[PDB]
């Protein structure tokens, strides 16, 4: 069974998840938007 | 089994892989549309380029 | 006259437990073997077990006493709790309070007994089958440094506080403190020899593993039958290292290299640590008198300041 | 007779 | 600190891990 | 080269490299766009 | 010396905008230390925290030395190499060590 | 004197020379043993 | 089946022309021959050039430019950090740079040469992988970290006793280095590697010249620990552990000048988690 | 034959959902925007 | 055949429930919001 | 035979010796009795 | 065959006696209660 | 068989390219010419 | 049978000449004895 | 017998690509063009 | 084989190695002449022995 | 056949002579006794 | 069958003598007791 | 069966002589007793 | 083969080895002459024994 397709989709999903988490934390810790403020 | 998959990509995909690939591309398109809407709403809230 | 089936499936104290054996699948796929058990228990394996758990019991109960019998603080502070040897005001005396050094003394005595009986177990099980007693003497070379660290160096220095505490963070602290106390350990020459042998051991292990896995299509890893007649895999490994380095080894004496490179590490370490406090109280000053320290008159210290 | 380990067995 | 050069260097340090991972995956796949 | 396998391998490699560099680029563009500059000392 | 800058001690030093309730040893700076350790000011300087090559000293004294030394480099915002050449800790080749001797005497 | 102390020779340079010489000698004997004639499978048949 | 062969037949049987990387790129290897026992090729000439030039530059920087004939008193040092990533032939650190560059070429050449030989004997690629781990260690220490920091003066001096002063000063600038988690993983893997090497050597030596079967060692290793690994798995574990030891240590030294400044402060989060913060009293708070 | 087994997808989705729920709860609790377990 | 075994699901559910209960009890005890176990 | 007498003898003897040593250590550390004092 | 071995008991007894003698000598002589080898 | 022409072509091309790169780098780092300066 | 091969001798001589030229040029450039490639 | 035009085409293409990448990197990271910051 | 190699060097050289050897010796002579000229010019510029 | 080969002697002599020449040149240059390469 | 070989005796004696001679020479040189190679 | 081969004797003697010559030259040069290579 | 060698050195030399030996000894003699001249010139410049 070829290993190319499963590897590609797994690495794509991991990249997307990591990038989304990183961007969300960067935006949260900047204070530009109101979002979760005391 | 190589059926319903076009001959161009037969040396790569089966039929089950074809169905999974179709699901993946549909998910990608839906996510792209929702992301565009989200960015428009966030820009309307607070623009980040001035 | 050795019956391997009887040696593995006997009952009694001189027998095995964990029968019938088990099987782990991922170990079978990755490592090639998956059977776990049976395991021999004898007289020397029951004296090691009980003494090890006596010492462990003492250490963990003292941890709980220090924390205050609070399970949550026990979990929070587990990796920086320790049982320490008696302070320097006492000498090698055993008339020390329990919370100031008595527990350490008891637990260390029991650990000594456990390691000695484990050595005895290795020796006797090697003789029970048909194999030689080479793991036992390797463990003896390893135990030389252990007994210098915990018994002989404090004896020659005159206090128990020269010995490590019992904890996760306490061994790193002992390493730091002992290097700081006696000058600089980088200028200890038997420390240099020990590092030579440790890094060489890692080099050799990686090399041997890689070259045996690389030629495994021709069954070169069956090193028992290769020491009677060598086949294509061993020949290819020999040619590889001859065309790379200019010299090679055998399927026999490579493991001799392995044994001796691993053994010299502990022996040189024991000698260096024992000499560290008793004959040379300062290794940087000694290295300055021995002409092995570079001058360094105008350092560029901007690298080392934030 | 001559063997890899240095032993000469019959 | 540039923080853009440092990230590329970190990615090189991480991609240095790849051959060992491929070795483990090859061993798992080829031994069913 | 002639088979689809080699062409796919080449395209996958180039896509992965460009996606990695572009991901880092867009991350740092967003970061420097929204993050305020530190205040100078008194 | 004049190479440090010639700054003066005033009221805002030691107070930082508070009248009472001053905390010399906050809980934020006790990260790797027991939360009761205090600076050993009953000793004499230089010589109070010297451990190298001494046979009337053991690891208990080296630990007591290390607590103070980590307090120092948390208070400076620096590493150990601000006052030392780490290949020989007894050496006095960095001027900050003499500055620190004067400041230990002052405190 | 431009000379080291006697323990400099006893603790540093003699062990260094011993290590280098012992490595050379052990390598020589290992290679002599490994490249001799003993029982091997025939490369022509076995391959 | 087996007879006495004099090892000349063994070597003559396995010599073939042209299965290397240069033979696959250019169609022919320009240096496809043997000198003595060694195999020369492309990447064997490049490596030897690098070796000779590196040795000559090192000795010129040590004997001249420092005026010492003592090999243990030399400081082959990089430029100051005030120079940045600039190279200037009229400034003190220049020859260090040359030596460094030459060594890189040599090391990289060596790696590629191994691949060539692995292709000549139809082997796997395990030895190049295990060696590339430590080549990446050198590259991380001397190329990636100084570029991320911003100066060539962050690389290590190349003296026999003086490259250890760099280790001491770097280790105590980021105190406490023992508290670095990747450092602890690397030390654990080194100690485990030495233990495994001693165990394998003892095991194979204990069964060598004896009239026994190959199952005695399995029974021995199963009576003592309860598990015997096998013959392919001992050597696989050796390979993997040896490589991982340095792979994990690359991160520990890269993350020191970048992203971190203090390894005692790194753990400040542990006592502040909601599960157990605010549960003790006295010196048992936090 | 199949590109993905159903068991692996179920396991991965469950683990990811649990981890994300915990992460969001801790981030929101630590932010201080809501009262929650005060005093 | 069956993608999952009933025994595995039972074990996983029991372990997850026990860990969750302990975690929530610890968080609530350490918060200080409720009187509960006070000196 | 389910129970072996030798196992009982070995285990009981070892436990007795361990307990005797532990009690002696504890009583020596306590300092209540004069015993080996100065 | 034999439930108990004499050789094993002899070895164990000799080792135990040696260990006890060393421990008791060290404990007694380091207490400072006896006037032994005083400068 | 020996001194084949193709090998000489390959060696000459590689040597010329390497020497060109080396001389360009040396002349650029010497700082003697006003080329690619700020 | 000749002791040496001609091709290997040519290769070795060429390599030695190249290494020698590079070493001498780099040593002369940085010595500062000649007013050559000075900033 | 083992020579072909495909080899020369492939070699020249790869060489040109590598040189283009190197020249872009050298020119961009210099005193002039200042990483396009301007 | 060797038919235009001189009788003295028959056991050492081949028919093509002789030609390559002649090319090499002429290269070395030319390089030596150029090197001598270069050294004389450099000395006329700035002597390195004082 | 013969205890020594001519080729090995030639190779060893050449290597030793080259190394000695380079080392003596470096030492004599470092000594400072000759006005050889000075700015 | 001889217990020892003559070759081993010769080699051990030669090595031991050489090491002893070098050590004694270098110990006496750095003592300062004799004038010898004194600047 | 000879105890020693002539080839090993030659190699050992040659290496020993070269190493001794280098060592004695280094020691005599690093003493400062002779006006040799002084500036 | 072993026929141009003198009868004394037959057990050690071949024809080709004998020719290469002759070349090497002539080269060594020339190098020694040049080395003597170089040392004499260097001494006339600056004696190294004082
Ligand atoms: C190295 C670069 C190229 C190459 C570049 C050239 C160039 C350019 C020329 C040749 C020429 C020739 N090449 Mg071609 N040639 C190459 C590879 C080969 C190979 C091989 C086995 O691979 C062979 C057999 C040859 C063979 C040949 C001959 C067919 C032909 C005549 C040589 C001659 O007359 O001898 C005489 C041999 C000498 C070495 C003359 C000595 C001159 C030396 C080199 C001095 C340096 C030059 C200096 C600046 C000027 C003289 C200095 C003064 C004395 C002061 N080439 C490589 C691949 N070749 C020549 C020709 O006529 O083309 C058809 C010619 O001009
Ligand atoms: C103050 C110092 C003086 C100086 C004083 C001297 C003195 C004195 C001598 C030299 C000698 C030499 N000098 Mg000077 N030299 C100076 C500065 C320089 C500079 C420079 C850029 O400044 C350079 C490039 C040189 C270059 C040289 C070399 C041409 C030569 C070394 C020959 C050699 O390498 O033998 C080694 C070469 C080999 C090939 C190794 C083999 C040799 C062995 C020992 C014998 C085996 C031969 C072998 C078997 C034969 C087979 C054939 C071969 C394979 C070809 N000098 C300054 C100005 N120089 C030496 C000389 O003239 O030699 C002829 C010499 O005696
Ligand atoms: C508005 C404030 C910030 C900003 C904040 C954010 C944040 C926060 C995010 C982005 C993300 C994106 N931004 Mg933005 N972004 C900004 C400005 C920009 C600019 C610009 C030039 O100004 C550009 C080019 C972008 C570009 C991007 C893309 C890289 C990305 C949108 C693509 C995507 O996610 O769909 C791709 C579609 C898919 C990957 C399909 C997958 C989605 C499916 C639907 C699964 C969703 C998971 C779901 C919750 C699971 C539920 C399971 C069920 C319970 C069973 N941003 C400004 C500066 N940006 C997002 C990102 O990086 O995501 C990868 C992101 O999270
Ligand atoms: C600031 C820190 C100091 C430093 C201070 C010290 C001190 C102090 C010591 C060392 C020692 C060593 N150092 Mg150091 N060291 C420094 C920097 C380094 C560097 C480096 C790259 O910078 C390296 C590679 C090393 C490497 C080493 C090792 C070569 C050596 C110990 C190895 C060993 O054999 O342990 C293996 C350990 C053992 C064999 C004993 C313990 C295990 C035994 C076998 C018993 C275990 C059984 C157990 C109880 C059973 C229970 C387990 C059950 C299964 C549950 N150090 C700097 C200078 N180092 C030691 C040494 O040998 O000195 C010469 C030593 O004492
Ligand atoms: C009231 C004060 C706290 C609070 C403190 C707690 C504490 C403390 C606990 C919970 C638990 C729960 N809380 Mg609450 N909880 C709060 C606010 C909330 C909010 C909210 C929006 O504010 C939500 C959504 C929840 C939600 C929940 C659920 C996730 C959970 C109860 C259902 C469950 O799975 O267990 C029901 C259990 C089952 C379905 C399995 C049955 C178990 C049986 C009874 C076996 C028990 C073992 C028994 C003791 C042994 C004896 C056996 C005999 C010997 C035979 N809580 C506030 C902040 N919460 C519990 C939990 O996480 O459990 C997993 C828990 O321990
Ligand atoms: C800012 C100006 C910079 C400069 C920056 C650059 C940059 C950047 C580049 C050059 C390149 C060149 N420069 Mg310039 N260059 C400068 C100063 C100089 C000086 C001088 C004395 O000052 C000289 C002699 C040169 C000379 C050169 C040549 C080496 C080269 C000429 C391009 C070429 O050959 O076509 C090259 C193309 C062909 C021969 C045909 C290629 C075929 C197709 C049309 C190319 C498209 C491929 C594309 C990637 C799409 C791929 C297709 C798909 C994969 C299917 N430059 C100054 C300092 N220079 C280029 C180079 O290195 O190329 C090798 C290059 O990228
Ligand atoms: C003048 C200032 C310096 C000095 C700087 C240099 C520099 C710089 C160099 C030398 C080189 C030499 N110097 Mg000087 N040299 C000095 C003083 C000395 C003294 C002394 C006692 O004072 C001595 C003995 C020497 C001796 C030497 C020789 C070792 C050498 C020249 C002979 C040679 O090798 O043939 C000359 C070369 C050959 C016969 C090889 C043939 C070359 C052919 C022609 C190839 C040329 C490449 C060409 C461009 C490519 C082919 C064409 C393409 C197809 C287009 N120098 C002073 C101190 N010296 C050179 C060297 O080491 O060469 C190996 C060298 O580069
Ligand atoms: C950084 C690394 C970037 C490249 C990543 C390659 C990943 C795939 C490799 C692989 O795993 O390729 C799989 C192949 C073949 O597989 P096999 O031999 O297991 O088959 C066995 C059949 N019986 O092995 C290789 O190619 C080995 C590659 C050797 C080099 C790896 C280490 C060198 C790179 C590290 C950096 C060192 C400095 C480099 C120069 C600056
Ligand atoms: C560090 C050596 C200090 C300097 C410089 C100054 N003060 Fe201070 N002061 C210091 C301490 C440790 C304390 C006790 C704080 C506490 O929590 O009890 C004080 C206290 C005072 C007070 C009394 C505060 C009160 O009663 O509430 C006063 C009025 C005061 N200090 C004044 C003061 C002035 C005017 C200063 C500048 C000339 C000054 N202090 C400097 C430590 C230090
Ligand atoms: C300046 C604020 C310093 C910092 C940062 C560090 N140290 Fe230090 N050290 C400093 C002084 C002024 C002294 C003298 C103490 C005295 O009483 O005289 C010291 C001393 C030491 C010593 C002992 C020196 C000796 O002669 O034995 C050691 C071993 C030492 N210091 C270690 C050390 C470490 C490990 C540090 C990083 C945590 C460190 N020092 C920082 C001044 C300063
Ligand atoms: C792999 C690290 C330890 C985790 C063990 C449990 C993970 C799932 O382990 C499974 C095994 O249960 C299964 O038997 C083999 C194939 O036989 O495949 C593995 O993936
Ligand atoms: C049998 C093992 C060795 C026994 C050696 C005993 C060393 C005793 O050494 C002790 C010190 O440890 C003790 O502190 C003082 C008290 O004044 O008296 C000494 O005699
Ligand atoms: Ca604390
Ligand atoms: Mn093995």
């Amino acid at each position: 069974r070829p290993f190319e397709f499963r590897t590609s989709v797994v690495v794509s999903t991991l990249l997307g998840l990591v990038m989304a988490l990183l961007i969300h934390f960067v935006v949260l810790s900047s204070g530009a938007f109101n979002w979760l403020r005391a | 089994q190589n059926d319903l998959v076009p001959d161009q990509w037969k040396p790569l995909f089966n039929n089950a892989e074809w169905l999974v690939h179709d699901i993946v591309v549909k998910t990608i398109y839906g996510g792209l549309i929702i992301a565009v809407i989200a960015h428009v709403l966030c820009w309307a809230w607070t623009p980040w380029i001035r | 006259p050795i019956d391997l089936h009887d040696e593995e499936y006997r009952d009694g104290l001189e027998g095995t437990i964990a029968k019938p054996p088990g099987h782990v699948g991922w170990m079978q796929r990755l490592l090639g073997e998956g059977q776990v058990g049976p395991i021999y228990v004898g007289l020397w394996g029951v004296i090691s077990f009980i003494t090890f758990f006596a010492s462990a019991f003492i250490i963990l109960v003292d941890y709980g006493r220090q924390v205050g019998w609070n399970p949550i603080i026990y979990l929070r502070e587990f990796w920086n709790l320790a049982v320490y040897p008696p302070p320097t005001e006492y000498g090698l005396s055993w008339n020390v309070p329990w919370d100031k050094g008595g527990a350490w003394l008891a637990a260390t005595f029991f650990l000594h007994i456990s390691v000695l009986t484990w050595w005895a177990r290795l020796y006797t099980r090697a003789k029970a089958t048909g194999v030689g007693t080479q793991l036992a003497w390797g463990f003896a070379s390893a135990l030389s440094l252990y007994f210098v660290i915990y018994l002989f160096h404090p004896l020659a220095l005159g206090n128990w506080s020269a010995a490590p505490g019992h904890g996760f963070r306490a061994i790193l602290d002992w390493t730091n403190y002992v290097s700081i106390h006696w000058g600089n350990f980088y200028y200890n020459p038997f420390h240099m020899l020990s590092i030579f042998f440790l890094l060489g051991s890692t080099l050799l292990l990686a090399m041997h593993g890689a070259t045996i896995v690389a030629t495994s299509k021709w069954k070169s890893e069956m090193e028992f039958t290769e020491m009677m007649a060598e086949g294509p895999g061993t020949q290819r490994a020999q040619l590889f290292w001859r065309w790379v380095m200019g010299w090679n080894a055998n399927s026999y004496n490579i493991h001799i290299w392995a044994w001796w490179f691993a053994a010299f590490t502990a022996i040189t370490g024991a000698i260096g640590l024992f000499l560290s406090g008793t004959l040379v109280p300062d290794w940087y000053a000694w290295g300055e008198t021995a002409k092995i320290v570079a001058p360094w008159p105008n350092p560029d210290w901007a690298q080392y300041v934030f | 007779a001559a063997a890899p380990a240095g032993a000469a067995a019959a | 600190m540039n923080w853009i050069v440092a990230t590329f260097m970190l990615m090189f340090v991480l991609v240095a891990f790849l051959p060992l991972v491929v070795s483990l995956a090859y061993t798992w796949v080829t031994n069913p | 080269t002639n088979t689809v396998r080699g062409r796919f391998y080449i395209v996958a490699g180039i896509i992965s490299v460009v996606m990695a560099v572009a991901s880092i680029a867009i991350f740092w563009w967003i970061f420097y766009t929204i993050t305020p500059a530190p205040a100078p000392p008194l | 010396p004049a190479s440090v800058g010639g700054y003066q001690i005033t009221c805002a030093t030691c107070h930082n905008g508070k009248a009472a309730g001053l905390e010399p040893y906050p809980i934020e700076i006790m990260n790797t230390l027991p939360n009761d350790w205090r600076l050993p000011l009953e000793l004499d300087y230089p010589g109070g925290l010297v451990v190298t090559g001494r046979k009337d000293v053991s690891n208990h004294e080296v630990e007591q030395n290390q607590f103070a030394m980590y307090h120092m480099n948390v208070s400076m915002g620096q590493g150990c190499t601000f006052c030392h050449n780490a290949r020989y800790f007894p050496s006095y080749e960095i001027a900050q060590k003499n500055h620190s001797i004067i400041m230990l005497q002052m405190t | 004197s431009p000379w080291p102390v006697w323990s400099g020779y006893a603790l540093c340079f003699v062990p260094l020379a011993a290590v280098i010489l012992g490595f050379i000698i052990a390598a020589r004997f290992t290679d002599k043993q490994a490249t001799s004639a003993y029982l091997r499978l025939d490369p022509a048949k076995a391959n | 089946s087996a007879e006495v062969i004099p090892f000349s037949i063994i070597e003559e049987f396995y010599k073939r022309p042209g299965k290397t990387l240069a033979a696959r790129f250019f169609g022919v290897d320009p240096f496809d021959f043997w000198i003595g026992r060694f195999y020369v090729g492309l990447f064997g000439a490049i490596s030897i050039i690098g070796i000779i030039l590196g040795v000559a530059f090192y000795l010129y920087e040590g004997v001249v430019n420092e005026g010492t004939l003592n090999i243990l008193a030399m400081r082959i040092e990089p430029p100051p950090v005030s120079q940045g990533l600039n190279v200037d032939p009229a400034q003190p650190g220049f020859f260090w740079f040359l030596t460094m560059v030459a060594a890189t070429i040599a090391f990289v050449g060596w790696l590629l040469r191994q691949i060539d030989i692995s292709l000549k004997l139809d082997m796997g690629m395990e030895v190049p992988i295990a060696f590339g781990a430590v080549v990446s260690s050198w590259i991380t220490l001397q190329w990636l970290r100084p570029i991320a920091m911003g100066a060539w003066g962050h690389g290590f001096p190349l003296g026999i006793t003086h490259h250890l002063d760099w280790v001491s000063n770097i280790g105590y600038q980021y105190y406490n280095f023992f508290y670095n988690p990747f450092h602890a993983i690397g030390i654990t893997l080194l100690f485990a590697s030495t233990l495994f090497l001693h165990m394998h050597g003892s095991a194979v030596l204990s069964e060598a010249k004896r009239n026994i079967s190959d199952q005695n060692i399995h029974v021995f290793w199963r009576n003592i620990l309860g598990y015997s690994i096998g013959e392919i798995g001992i050597h696989r574990v050796a390979f993997w552990t040896g490589a991982a030891s340095v792979l994990f240590s690359n991160l520990c030294i890269f993350l020191s000048g970048t992203f971190v400044k203090d390894w005692n402060a790194f753990w400040g989060f542990w006592d502040k988690m909601p599960i157990w913060n605010g549960v003790g009293q006295g010196a048992l708070v936090a």
